[PDB]
């Protein structure tokens, strides 16, 4: 009867959706995962314009430069994010994170709202017609590609975060099996740079695409500045 | 008949039945077209005149009239018999004897053991012993093995299966077997084990060569001790056995997991030896389960070839007698000059092939292994490396818990035991295994059983701890000394074809690979007891072709008893200590009859009893033998005839033997010989030829022979000479262009018109060139090398670490550089010298008396000439030799005519004439 089903997605289930909170506040959320991925939860914190930030992994360590107001818990299905005193500079989007098993999933990402050296550099943004493809490139510096796997993801308007792919340092790829093998990841060692090829277009796969990198023992940490591709008809 | 001439069944051959035109095509195209296998030619056997047709026996038995015995001899009476119109050739006679043998406890046909062969041989049996307490106080100590596993362990023994609901428990007589134990190789958990042990009071011996008679049918070995009411009983003690660490606890725990039945067994070494002897403390000890086992020599014992010995000849106090019962004279007349026994082996040599046996008169010659005589050291194939490894493939491991990764993080990794076990077996690298020479160490104990092992008594030492006899002609003696197997280690003489000198002058014939030898041990079968029947022939040259006509005729002979003469071992060791024995109950004489028509019979009887028609033999040897005794270490051997007729002198021939293998004969007992080897004198197997040095006949005095400055050294015979300044060495050898060329002309008559090899048929197995065996080797330039050290065997160390030190015993030392033997080959190779020699076996050194050396007709055409038939001359020859540290013999035979004609001029009389001339009777 019970035995947790490996090879089979992992999903991240995050409530409450939305809160309203002043500044002193506590905040708590909540994620429950499918199936236990020990203590391999970590949080995000994604503002509109820049990047996700890492703030929480392995389920309660505060990753670097972290202010201590942040904290984590739980183990196995069950996960908690909690800011003790709220900052008008943590008005945010956080996002729920596994990378216990792949495909790498994330919550559906909470809203907080009011109440009344390593370097990514991706290509510039582009948009396109219905049914054609995209590359996008990510020039790398201050780590090897033979030391490191690059992983790709997106965030869609009004969606959560989406796991594409990677390439592994060893250039190996894994695939979202969502995208129907329309993903291809590759990359040149010598030019230091990673590709992500996608295909068959839908006005649906209007989003912000981020080249990521995790680290030795923690997860995704170090991202891009992000390229906007848009499709429409 | 009509049809069979017509189917040329009968008639005549196809040249004669056919026509005349084609037979002449036939002759004419034979070379190219034969037609001979065409036509059919009738083959008919006459139908009279040949064959009687009345009742007639092809084979007569004569028991014997009158037998006599003493402790060394018997002789036998029999009154031979031939019927008229009957005809009889002595060829067809034999003695049939009938005895029963004992070869004694020193006959071992075969090498190594019989018993845990493959046992280490240093392994000890299990076995217990009391040893001191110290913490007289003394407590008993095991050392044993439990290769069973039971179902459980009560006060009852081991459990060995059930009888419904009844356990079933080993029968201590025999269960547990020895030879019984897991059938896996694979380590499992044995919590009832079971085995057999050796009391304390069996003696300590070691596994290789154990044996214990067994007590019951099951195989159990357990002695039986005689109770009172009568019977036997089995004394087998069970031995309860758990480990230390559970015989600590307090007790209700305790439980036994091993139990050995220990027992009494007679145990025996009935094959082998202690190499090894740690103490001389007899009892049982924790030091004597070092002791090491090794085989004992192997010593094949036979009658001799061709049964040579076993009848008297050439003996006047033992001469044989063939006589007509009217005339009181004897036919035989037999002289001490004479060799019956060579003579009949040099005779087959010259008939047939003696490569080959025929059992009936133990015909099989004596003979060497080339390859230990002359040792041609190739050195190993062993460029790669041969491995053992683990029955398991593997070896040890450790024990590993499967992980599996996670698919999403960089190098994230998890314990994975739900599907899998924690503890699996898996090795990192290469299997375990050990490392062997195989064809170094088959190489090796080669040359030490073949070899060294037959090295001369002088190099060898007696053993440690161990009683040895002081009789050097005992088995015991040769059995137990000691001899190290650096003397004849893998790199002798390494990359030569090189005879060990000290193994030049040791009777090649008295080793273990004397393949007549032993073929003739094994016609006797495996054992020392054994009764034998054997059919014996005549040899003596006067009788063993003689045609007898009618009449009755006494025959009797004189046989010997003495071991050491009747017997031959490998060895050569004085059977008369070592506890051989032979007894002869019964002896007939068998003669065979052609079933001749008594018509022809009686015409050839009339024909054959004329005078013109008389029966003529001589001895195929045909010389008078002369043996000179050559004092030990001695080099000049000066010989002496006085003045005397030399008419129809045929020529000299000489070898050299020892005192020790030389029996004196015509005594009709030696009782100072104490050899039991092969007989050089007797049965041809000569080996010490190389020896000679030169030769120098002068007759009269002062007349040098050949003279007339023939040699290019004139004066004397150089046989052989060491570094010739003259450059007059042969064949890539130390011996002479004079000496090469006379022994060729003498036997193949080749020398003047070119040297080439004899034709097969001339040169057989006693010949000169067949035995011929020129050898060349260096060796390190103890002068001439700056760097030399002389370093015995003592102090060498080759393959140290990994043999024995001085003896045949374990692995012992350390790895290390070589120091011995000194390179010859290669960038560093020493300066040497070189040593040239030549062996030169079974044959026989020949100086013709002929002009030329030649064989232009028995009678020597010097034999007939003025000088030497109308007057008298005395000879003086010295011969120089090598010095031998034992006392030798110098044989010459002087080569003559040795005639006898026989003549039979009524029924049963016989008359003989015999002449042998030079050296008269």
């Amino acid at each position: 009867d019970y035995k947790d089903d490996d090879d089979k997605d992992i999903v991240m289930t995050q409530s409450p959706s939305s809160l309203s909170a002043s500044v002193g506040d506590r905040v708590t959320i909540t994620c429950k995962a499918s199936q236990s991925v020990t203590n391999d939860a970590a949080w995000y914190q994604k503002k509109p314009g820049k990047a996700p930030k890492l703030l929480i992994y392995q389920a309660s360590t505060r990753y670097t430069g972290v202010p201590s107001r942040f904290s984590g818990s739980g183990y196995g299905t069950d996960f908690t994010l909690t800011i003790s005193s709220l900052q008008p500079e943590d008005f945010a989007t956080y996002f729920c994170h596994q990378d216990y098993s792949s495909p790498l999933t994330f919550g559906q990402g909470t809203k907080v709202e009011i109440k009344r050296q390593v370097q990514l550099v991706q290509s510039g943004a582009e948009d396109k017609k219905p049914g054609a493809s995209v590359k996008v490139s990510c020039k790398v510096s201050g780590f090897s590609l033979g030391r490191y796997g690059v992983h790709w993801v997106r965030q869609a308007p009004g969606q959560g975060l989406e796991w594409m792919g990677v390439i592994w340092r060893g250039g190996t790829t894994d695939y979202n099996a969502k995208f129907q093998g329309r993903v291809t990841i590759t990359k040149d060692d010598s030019k230091s740079t990673v590709y992500m090829e996608l295909s068959s277009l839908r006005s649906e796969d209007t989003a912000v695409y981020y080249c990521a990198r995790q680290g030795s023992n923690f997860p995704l940490a170090y991202w891009g500045q992000g390229t906007l591709v848009t499709v429409s008809s | 008949m009509p049809q069979w001439s017509y189917m040329h069944i009968s008639g005549q051959d196809a040249s004669e039945y056919l026509s005349p035109g084609l037979v002449q095509f036939a002759r004419a195209t034979e070379t190219y077209f034969s037609l001979n296998n065409k036509f059919r030619n009738p083959t008919v056997a006459p139908t009279h005149d040949v064959t009687t047709d009345r009742s007639q026996r092809l084979t007569l038995r004569f028991i014997p009239v009158d037998r006599e015995d003493t402790a060394y001899s018997y002789k036998a009476r029999f009154t031979l018999a031939v019927g008229d119109n009957r005809v009889l050739d002595m060829a067809s006679t034999y003695f049939d004897i009938r005895g029963v043998l004992d070869r004694g406890p020193t006959f071992k046909p075969y090498s190594g053991t019989a018993y845990n062969a493959l046992a280490p041989k240093g392994a000890p049996n299990p076995c217990e012993w009391d040893e001191a307490a110290t913490a007289e106080q003394q407590k008993t100590h095991v050392f044993g093995q439990a290769p069973y596993s039971g179902i459980n362990i009560t006060k009852e023994g081991i459990q060995i299966g059930v009888e419904g609901q009844t356990p079933k428990y080993a029968d201590k007589t025999f269960q547990p077997e020895p030879q019984i134990g897991e059938s896996q190789w694979y380590e499992t958990e044995i919590n009832h084990a079971a085995g057999r042990v050796l009391k304390k009071t069996t003696p300590m011996k070691p596994c290789y060569g154990s044996y214990a008679k067994p007590t019951n049918e099951n195989g159990g070995q357990g002695i039986l001790v005689k109770q009172q009411n009568g019977k036997l009983e089995s004394q087998v003690e069970m031995q309860f056995f758990s480990t230390t660490e559970a015989a600590a606890g307090n007790g209700d725990n305790l439980t036994p997991k091993v139990v050995l039945y220990s027992e009494d067994v007679d145990i025996e070494t009935p094959d082998t030896h202690i190499s090894y002897m740690p103490t001389i403390k007899e009892g049982n000890s924790r030091e004597l389960m070092g002791q090491q086992s090794m085989p004992n020599r192997p010593n094949y014992i036979a009658f001799r070839d061709n049964f040579i010995g076993l009848m008297y000849y050439n003996s006047t106090g033992n001469m044989g007698v063939l006589a007509g019962q009217a005339s009181q004279l004897n036919a035989v007349v037999d002289l001490q000059d004479r060799n019956t026994e060579l003579s009949y082996q040099l005779l087959l040599d010259s008939i047939g092939d003696r490569t080959r046996y025929f059992s009936m008169w133990n015909q099989a010659v004596d003979s060497y292994d080339p390859d230990v005589r002359i040792i041609e050291n190739h050195g190993t194939e062993d460029e790669l490396p041969n491995y053992c490894f683990p029955l398991g493939g593997v070896g040890n491991n450790s024990t590993y818990t499967k992980v599996k990764p996670k698919t999403g993080q960089e190098n994230g990794w998890e314990k994975d035991a739900t599907e899998f076990s924690d503890k699996n077996e898996i090795r990192v690298g290469n299997n375990f295994a050990m490392e062997i020479n195989l064809n170094a160490n088959l190489w090796r104990n080669f040359l030490y059983s073949n070899i060294a092992l037959y090295l001369p008594d002088k190099l060898k030492y007696s053993p440690s701890n161990v009683k040895i006899s002081d009789n050097p002609n005992t088995y015991d003696y040769m059995n137990k000394r000691v001899v190290a197997p650096g003397l004849v280690d893998c790199y002798i003489n390494l990359g030569a074809r090189w005879s060990l000198d000290y193994m030049d002058n040791v009777n090649p014939f008295n080793h273990h690979r004397n393949a007549g030898l032993r073929y003739r041990s094994m016609l006797l079968g495996n054992g020392r007891y054994v009764p034998f029947h054997i059919q014996v022939p005549q040899k003596f040259f006067a009788i063993k072709n003689l045609l007898l006509l009618p009449g009755s005729y006494t025959y009797e002979w004189n046989f010997r008893k003495d071991v050491n003469m009747v017997l031959q071992s490998s060895l050569g060791n004085d059977l008369r200590v070592d506890g051989a024995s032979i007894k002869f109950d019964s002896i007939c004489l068998y003669a065979t009859f052609f079933p001749m028509a008594h018509n022809t019979a009686s015409t050839l009887e009339a024909m054959l009893r004329n005078d013109t028609n008389d029966q003529s033999f001589n001895d195929y040897l045909s010389a008078a033998n002369m043996l000179y005794p050559i004092p030990a270490n001695a080099t000049n051997v000066p010989i002496s005839i006085p003045s005397r007729n030399w008419a129809a002198f045929r020529g000299w021939a000489f070898t050299r033997l020892k005192t020790k293998e030389t029996p004196s004969l015509g005594s009709g007992y030696d009782p100072y010989y104490t050899y039991s080897g092969s007989i050089p004198y007797l049965d041809g197997t000569f080996y010490l030829n190389h020896t000679f040095k030169k030769v120098a006949i002068t007759f009269d005095s002062s007349v040098s022979w050949p003279g007339n400055d023939r040699l290019l050294t004139p004066n004397e015979f150089e046989i052989k000479r060491s570094v010739d300044g003259e450059g007059y060495n042969v064949a890539q050898c130390n011996m002479t262009k004079d000496w090469f060329l006379v022994q060729m002309l003498a036997n193949y008559n080749i020398g003047y018109q070119g040297f080439y090899i004899p034709e097969s048929y001339k040169d057989r197995m006693y010949s000169f060139f067949r035995n011929f065996q020129p050898m060349s080797r260096q060796v390190v330039d103890d002068t001439k090398y700056k760097d030399y050290q002389q370093v015995g065997i003592l102090h060498q160390h080759n393959n140290s670490g990994f043999v024995g030190y001085l003896a045949p015993t374990m692995r012992e030392g350390q790895a290390y550089p070589a120091n011995f033997p000194y390179p010859l080959i290669g960038k560093t190779a020493v300066d040497s010298i070189t040593q040239k020699k030549f062996l030169c076996d079974r044959t026989l050194w020949r100086i013709p008396f002929s002009s030329n050396f030649m064989s232009m007709g028995a009678l020597t055409d010097l034999g007939q000439n003025l000088l030497y038939a109308n007057s008298a001359h005395a000879l003086d020859m010295t011969f120089e030799v090598d010095p031998m540290d034992e006392p030798t013999l110098l044989y010459v035979l002087f080569e003559v005519f040795d005639v006898v004609r026989v003549h039979r001029p009524h029924r049963g009389v016989i008359e003989t004439v015999y002449l042998r001339t030079p050296f008269s009777a």
